[PDB]
């Protein structure tokens, strides 16, 4: 369970 | 639109703006930075607060 990238 | 959410997973924060929490807990949804990460602050505890990833709550109010 992956966390999205900040941008 | 989206004022409560229920957090489904721990999440500890990777930066000083982020909110650190653990699974089932109430957010109260303050803003948003994107469609992945929302803004706001911890039911009953609203000096627990930051950004947050959205795949990591189901929404529950509004």
């Amino acid at each position: 369970i992956k966390k999205p990238v900040r941008r | 639109k989206v004022r409560r959410v229920k957090t489904i997973y721990d999440c500890q924060a990777d930066n000083d703006d982020e909110l650190t929490f653990i699974e089932g807990e109430v957010i109260i949804v303050t803003g948003e930075e994107d469609q992945e990460w929302w803004i706001g602050h911890i039911e009953g505890q609203p000096e627990r607060k930051g950004v947050f990833p959205v795949s990591f709550v189901h929404i529950l109010s509004d």
